[PDB]
């Protein structure tokens, strides 16, 4: 549960080389004294308490071995780490999710989809000094930076694909009918769709065809562009339905990540 | 330990036949420790990332010449890898008998990166061609329009 | 285009291949099955070796 | 304890407690030593054949106290001891010059986005994302000073997160200001409400061959003509655009101004409280 | 010494990214920064003494000032590339060094009824813009030419200096020896 | 005047507890012995003196106590922070200036600063880790280093402006008289470059001459 967690930390005391039969120890109160402790900036004690314990082997039923266990459960604050390291991931969190509402046309989505992606590596080098090298369990923390990184790099290869698909023309694709069943037709209708989707001279005679040549010349260029038109139109519907869902993902994995401890530390 | 399992603990008595009894090197007990890293740290922390970040240079190739932004996504992966190794370089020793294979895998992804680089350089190069800077021979055209896409079954 | 589509088709697999090999290296290294190497006895109290 | 409330620009009350380790009050008592005059030196001294200035830490104060206490018969025995209070004041002179007006004035680039054009060659995004990079740089900076406790937050980290959440908001803006710019009417329906509000409600708040060559020339003027009107549509919304980015940029002035003042007035007005006890260092 | 090999031949290679790609400046700007994150790397590893430098130190300088002079350069390739044609005429003395002469030896081949009246007023106008437009586009086309010229000559010279100091440095560092006796005759 | 600086470093030493009237301390010699002293690969010992000083403090005011002072004049090595820390300072300045030669129809000049200014960011974290939190002075190699932030950041700011104006276009803005005057017919002269009947006839002749409208 770092850095919300909670610590048992305890301090066994015993005579090393007598043994209960020789030298008994007893403690002196309950709990430990903490009428002269000094304010911790990153812990509270919660509880302290005594206890003292007798073992007995059955080797030797007559020599009960001492010892005096005084445990502290703590409590970190976790002032300090929600500032330095939650809140900036959450920023970037935020900011994977907006490159799917960049227009392809600008030119810029690789560009904060890359540079947020190194701000990453770059707080990368606070998360790993900040942050336990254990093994025995992930940080929480850990799972949230994780988390960030991995959205990132779907955000960077989802965009790719859908800047791909931005471009595509009729000199190089042609449109599934699914495609378009499923993009143009389907999706905008549960979506806000308030979108679109004498003359033997050979010099007069060369004019005439020449005339004629511009004319089918730019027929077919029209006919180009409503077919890429179409292709873009597609890319801007997955745009916004990944817009949707990369802002939906942020705020549940945040709250799948931190609300349930959150809520636990709450009850107590 | 939180990052070492003892896999196993002997003990044994070392006696140097060569050297003398009068020596103190003649004799010793030595207690052993093999202990195996427990990897899960560094493999979230490092290794997913890292590992994730070089793999994603490869979208270069189905981004599209006029978007603009080959080279930079191929040349921030690269900056991305310096920063892992520049993160690496502090935790270990600058020994000399084997390059660690964390340090392998950079180095591999490094230099595949480059390549990836100088490839969308040269992709780059090609697009921009017109009939005023380049001549396009048959040849060209017969290998790279008609017979690869056919082969590689482009759309 | 044609170039991009070979060399997508070439250097991915290479490079999927190589972090494979290196990463497998790694993945079945594990400590011997004995302490030292070309004695057979375990050093475990599962097998004391009585006199 | 170290206060971080106002770092750099903080002042911290450091104490010297002295105490028989061995013997109560009633074995062992202090009093304070006294001067040439016969005052009580209840302070500190501070000889000027032996004494040397730190560069970072002026002391103002330094006053001490004998206290005694547990006299009480539950108690048992009485105790006592000698605290001086060491009153110490930053000089922050390096953390202004190195840290804080870089880290300023890199954030206050992010306010020229509003002024780059929302087209392709205009670099809005680029300009904001890497203030966003610059500023996690700084970042890494600010963790290897600032204390790591978490009683309160340092002034330096309050600011660098006020400006980190100021820029990813310009970047959102910046965004949202591309998106508005660049529709196109093959793909984008024009808003009459949106282009009423922003143009207008808001500058006021503040034989064959001879048809068959006639069909080709009226067919290329009225290619001719619906290009041109889709021009039109064009600049309709980037002039919508432009209108949103004139107001955005003085809101996000506004926003940054105001919380860097108040943030760095904060640090303004903490100054060593004027206490009732003579200058540690005689002037 | 790898990483330094790497981005000096993607510095080389900016010379060969086409201007009108529009990304010359940034691959060579982030080459620069890798180069930085390199010397922080280095930083925490060579001796802080002053009495001389280290040869790694010499090698990581050389390649940092190869990377400026490749932005310089670049800069300079992309100036003549976008230059108006109107406003900037080509001297002489360029077109004939630039065309001419260095292409050859840089193995660069360039290739290669008042109704009616008002009709052949409106046919007349529309020509003698296209033929304004060929001779704007002829003009733009010469800047461009020399641009890529350029582009070439430095790419060469980029690649003969690199290599040759490259080779300079390695073989100084190759051949420095340990004493072949522990106290040489001085 | 960091990395060139001069320190004068002294060593006060003296019998705590004996005043000069029970023991007295006289120098060997009047300077410290360096006959034995490892060379330094940072500093350069200038000048060495021991001086004996007789001084009265406020703890025993009637009995001077005696001491003698030992100070050493060294001046710093700098090649060290020359190669390190001020050349690659050096590179990005002069990369700074070129944003204005690079054309705006590039569509790069926001990269080049902006990346240049990220070189100096990051640059500046080893320049706060090299010198003391101290407000006696700024360094002059922070001094250098502000310089060279407030430049790159007034070049983006002014070409910010060049980008904004390059861009101008001509329905929203009209050229103001003044920027005619300056910049177009009164600087250009201190430099040197370039000073700058069927209905379906008419609706043909009309479309036509609505093409040739359009060009104009
Ligand atoms: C954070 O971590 C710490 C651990 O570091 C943890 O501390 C534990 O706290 C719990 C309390 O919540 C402790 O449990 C209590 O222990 C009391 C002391 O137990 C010892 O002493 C007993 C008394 O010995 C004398 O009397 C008996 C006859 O009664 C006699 O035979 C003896 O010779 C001697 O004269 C002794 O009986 C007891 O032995 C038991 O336990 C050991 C060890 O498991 C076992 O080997 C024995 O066989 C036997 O079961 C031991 O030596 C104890 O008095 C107390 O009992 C009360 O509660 C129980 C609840 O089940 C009731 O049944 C009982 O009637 C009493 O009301 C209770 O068991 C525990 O020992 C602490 N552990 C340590 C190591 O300090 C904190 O709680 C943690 N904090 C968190 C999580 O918040
Ligand atoms: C972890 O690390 C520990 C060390 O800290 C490892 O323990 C070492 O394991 C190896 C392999 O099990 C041991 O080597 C073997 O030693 C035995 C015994 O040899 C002894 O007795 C001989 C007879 O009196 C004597 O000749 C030997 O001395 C010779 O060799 C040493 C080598 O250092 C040399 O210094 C001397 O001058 C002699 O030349 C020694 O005192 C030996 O029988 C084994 O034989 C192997 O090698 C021979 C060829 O030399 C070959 O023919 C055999 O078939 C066999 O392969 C072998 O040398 C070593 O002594 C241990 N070191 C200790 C205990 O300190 C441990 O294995 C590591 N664990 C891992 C990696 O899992
Ligand atoms: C590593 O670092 C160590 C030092 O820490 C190096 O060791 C030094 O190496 C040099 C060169 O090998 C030595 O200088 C040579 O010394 C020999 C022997 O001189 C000694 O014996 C003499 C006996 O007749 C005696 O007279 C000498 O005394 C004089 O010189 C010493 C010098 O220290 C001086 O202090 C005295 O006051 C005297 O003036 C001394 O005891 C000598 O034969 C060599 O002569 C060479 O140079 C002369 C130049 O005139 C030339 O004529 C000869 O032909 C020959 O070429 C030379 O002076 C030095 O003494 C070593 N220092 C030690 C051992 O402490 C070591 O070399 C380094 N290793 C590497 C690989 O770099
Ligand atoms: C720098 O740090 C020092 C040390 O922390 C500060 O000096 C202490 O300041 C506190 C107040 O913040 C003082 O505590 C107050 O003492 C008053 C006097 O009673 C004391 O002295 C008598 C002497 O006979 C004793 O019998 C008695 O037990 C006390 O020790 C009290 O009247 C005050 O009471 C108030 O607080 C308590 C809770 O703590 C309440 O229960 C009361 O109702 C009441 O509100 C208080 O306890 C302390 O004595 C000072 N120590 C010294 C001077 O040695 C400096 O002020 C600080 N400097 C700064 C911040 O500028
Ligand atoms: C680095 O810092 C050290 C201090 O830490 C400086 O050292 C000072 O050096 C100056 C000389 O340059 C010293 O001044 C000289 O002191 C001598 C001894 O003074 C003591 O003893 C006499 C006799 O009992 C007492 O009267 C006196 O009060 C002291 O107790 C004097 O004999 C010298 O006098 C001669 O020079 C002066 C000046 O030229 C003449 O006017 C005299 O007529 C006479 O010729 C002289 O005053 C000084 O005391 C040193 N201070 C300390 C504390 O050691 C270094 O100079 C400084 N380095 C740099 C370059 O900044
Ligand atoms: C095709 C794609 C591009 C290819 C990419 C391959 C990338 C490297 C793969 C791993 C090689 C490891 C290796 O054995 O290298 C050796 C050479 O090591 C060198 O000398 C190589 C590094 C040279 C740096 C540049 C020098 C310029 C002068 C040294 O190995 P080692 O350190 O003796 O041992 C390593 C660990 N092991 C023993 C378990 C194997
Ligand atoms: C931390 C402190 C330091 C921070 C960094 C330094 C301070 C930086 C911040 C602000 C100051 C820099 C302003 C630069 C303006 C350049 C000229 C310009 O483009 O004019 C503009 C008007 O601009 C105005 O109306 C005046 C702006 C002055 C703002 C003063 C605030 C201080 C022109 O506007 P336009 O005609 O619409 O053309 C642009 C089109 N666009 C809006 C789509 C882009
Ligand atoms: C570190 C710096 C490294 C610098 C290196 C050189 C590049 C920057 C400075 C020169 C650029 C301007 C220039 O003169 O370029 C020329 C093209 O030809 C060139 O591009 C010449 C410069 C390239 C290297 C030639 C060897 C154009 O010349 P011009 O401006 O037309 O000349 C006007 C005067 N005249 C009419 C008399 C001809
Ligand atoms: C693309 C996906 C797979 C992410 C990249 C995973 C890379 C970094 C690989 C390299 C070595 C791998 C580890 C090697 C061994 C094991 C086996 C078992 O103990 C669980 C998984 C675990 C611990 C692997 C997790 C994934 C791993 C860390
Ligand atoms: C190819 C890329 C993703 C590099 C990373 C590959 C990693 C994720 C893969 C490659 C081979 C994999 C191992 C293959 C087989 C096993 C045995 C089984 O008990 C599961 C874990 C384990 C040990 C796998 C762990 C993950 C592993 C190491
Ligand atoms: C996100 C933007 C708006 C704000 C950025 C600065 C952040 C870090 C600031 C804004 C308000 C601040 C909090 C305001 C008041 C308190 C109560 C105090 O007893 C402990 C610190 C604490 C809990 C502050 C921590 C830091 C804080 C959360
Ligand atoms: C030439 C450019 C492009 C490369 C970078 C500059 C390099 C070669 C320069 C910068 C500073 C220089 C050093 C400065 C001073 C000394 C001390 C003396 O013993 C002469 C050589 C030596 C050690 C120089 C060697 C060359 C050097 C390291
Ligand atoms: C007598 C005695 O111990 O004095 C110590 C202080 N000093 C060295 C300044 C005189």
């Amino acid at each position: 549960h770092f850095p919300f967690d909670e610590q048992n930390c305890s301090m066994k005391l015993g005579t090393w080389t007598y043994d209960g039969s020789v030298v008994a120890i007893n403690p002196e109160s309950d709990q430990p004294d903490l009428s002269n402790f000094m304010e911790s900036g990153e812990w509270v004690i919660k509880e302290s308490r005594g206890w003292k314990h007798s073992v007995t082997y059955s080797c030797c039923p007559d020599t009960p071995y001492l010892d005096i266990t005084y445990h502290f459960v703590m409590q970190r604050l976790p002032l300090y780490f929600i500032v330095n390291v939650i809140i900036p991931c959450l920023l970037f969190s935020f900011l994977t999710g907006l490159v799917f509402y960049l227009p392809t046309d600008s030119g810029e989505k690789m560009t904060l989809s890359i540079s947020v992606l190194l701000s990453l590596t770059v707080f990368l080098l606070v998360i790993v000094e900040l942050i336990p090298s254990t093994s025995s369990a992930v940080p929480l923390i850990g799972k949230y930076m994780l988390f960030t990184m991995v959205f990132v790099i779907a955000s960077i290869i989802i965009t790719v694909i859908v800047i791909n698909t931005h471009h595509r023309s009729p000199s190089t694709h042609v449109m599934p009918n699914w495609v378009r069943k499923v993009f143009i037709d389907t999706i905008p209708n549960i979506m806000f769709f308030s979108t679109m989707k004498l003359i033997k001279h050979p010099e007069v005679k060369s004019a005439i065809e020449g005339i004629k040549y511009i004319a089918e010349t730019m027929k077919s260029d029209q006919e180009s562009n409503n077919a890429a038109a179409e292709w873009k139109y597609v890319a801007m519907v997955m745009d916004h339905i990944l817009l949707g869902v990369f802002m939906l993902v942020c705020i549940i994995g945040t709250l799948a990540v931190f609300a349930g401890r959150l809520i636990e530390l709450n009850q107590q | 330990n939180g990052e070492w399992e003892i896999v196993h603990r002997p003990a044994r008595v070392n006696v140097d036949p060569r050297a003398p009894l009068d020596s103190p090197s003649r004799q010793d007990i030595t207690f052993y420790l093999i202990i195996r890293r427990k990897p899960l740290f560094y493999i979230i922390n490092i290794l997913v990332p890292c590992v994730l970040i070089s793999f994603m240079v490869n979208l270069v190739f189905y981004l599209p010449a006029d978007s603009g932004e080959k080279t930079s996504v191929a040349i921030s992966v690269l900056l991305a890898q310096s920063v892992f190794l520049l993160l690496i370089s502090k935790r270990l020793p600058a020994t000399s008998m084997a390059i660690p294979l964390i340090g392998k895998f950079l180095l591999f992804g490094m230099v595949l990166v480059t390549m990836v680089v100088v490839i969308c350089v040269i992709v780059l190069n090609i697009h921009f061609r017109t009939p005023s800077t380049h001549v396009l021979s048959e040849g060209v055209k017969k290998l790279f329009l008609e017979t690869l896409p056919e082969l590689l079954h482009m759309s | 285009r044609t170039v991009d589509r070979l060399c997508l088709f070439v250097v991915t697999p290479v490079m999927v291949v190589g972090t494979a090999w290196i990463f497998l290296q790694g993945v079945y290294n594990q400590p011997p099955p004995q302490p030292f190497p070309g004695d057979p006895y375990s050093y475990n109290v599962q097998d004391k070796r009585f006199i | 304890a170290v206060e971080v409330t106002y770092f750099p620009f903080d002042w911290q009350n450091c104490s010297l407690i002295f105490r028989s380790q061995t013997y109560n009050a009633e074995e062992v008592e202090f009093t304070f030593a006294v001067d040439n005059d016969g005052k009580t030196i209840n302070k500190i001294d501070i000889d000027t054949e032996a004494y040397t200035e730190n560069g970072e830490w002026a002391i103002d104060f330094c006053p001490g106290v004998i206290r005694r206490h547990h006299g009480g018969a539950t108690d048992g025995p009485g105790e006592t001891d000698v605290i001086y209070s060491l009153i110490i004041r930053r000089k922050p002179l390096f953390y202004v010059i190195n840290i804080i007006v870089p880290c300023v004035l890199i954030s206050g680039l992010v306010l020229l986005a509003y002024f780059l054009p929302a087209q392709a060659g205009g670099q809005k995004c680029t300009v904001s994302i890497n203030v966003l990079l610059a500023q996690t740089v700084f970042l890494f900076l600010i963790a290897q000073k600032i204390p790591e406790t978490s009683l309160s937050v340092p002034l330096l980290g309050r600011f660098l997160i006020f400006v980190m959440v100021v820029a990813t908001l310009i970047v959102m803006n910046c965004v949202i200001v591309l998106n508005v710019s660049q529709r196109t009417p093959t793909t984008h329906a024009m808003s009459p409400r949106l282009r009423h509000v922003l143009l207008e409600l808001l500058p006021r708040l503040l034989a064959p061959e001879v048809r068959c060559c006639v069909d080709a020339v009226n067919f290329v003027a009225e290619s001719t003509r619906d290009q041109e009107a889709t021009g039109e549509e064009v600049s309709d919304w980037v002039r919508m655009g432009n209108a949103l980015d004139n107001i955005c940029f003085w809101a996000a002035l506004v926003l940054f101004s105001v919380g860097s003042s108040l943030i760095f007035l904060g640090a303004y007005f903490n100054r060593v409280p004027d206490l009732p006890y003579a200058p540690c260092i005689q002037p | 010494i790898a990483p330094c090999i790497l981005i000096t031949l993607l510095a080389i290679f900016v010379f060969y990214l086409p201007p009108d790609a529009g990304e010359k400046m940034g691959l060579s700007i982030f080459a620069l920064l890798t180069l930085t994150v390199f010397l922080l790397l280095l930083a925490d590893k060579v001796p802080e003494t002053s009495l001389s430098v280290p040869i790694i130190i010499k090698y990581l300088m050389f390649t940092m000032v190869l990377v400026t002079f490749s932005v310089i350069l670049s800069v300079v390739v992309l100036n003549l590339h976008h230059r108006s044609p109107h406003t900037h005429q080509m001297p002489l003395w360029v077109r004939q060094i630039f065309i001419h002469k260095l292409p050859l030896y840089l193995r660069l081949k360039r290739p290669k009824l008042p109704e009616l009246r008002e009709v052949v007023s409106s046919i007349s106008y529309i020509a003698r813009q296209l033929q304004e437009q060929e001779d704007h586009d002829a003009l733009k086309e010469d800047w461009q030419f020399v641009a890529m010229v350029v582009d070439r000559l430095f790419l060469w010279t980029f690649i003969i200096f690199t290599s040759v100091g490259t080779l300079v440095i390695f073989l100084d560092a190759t051949y420095h020896l340990p004493p072949p006796d522990p106290f040489p005759s001085r």
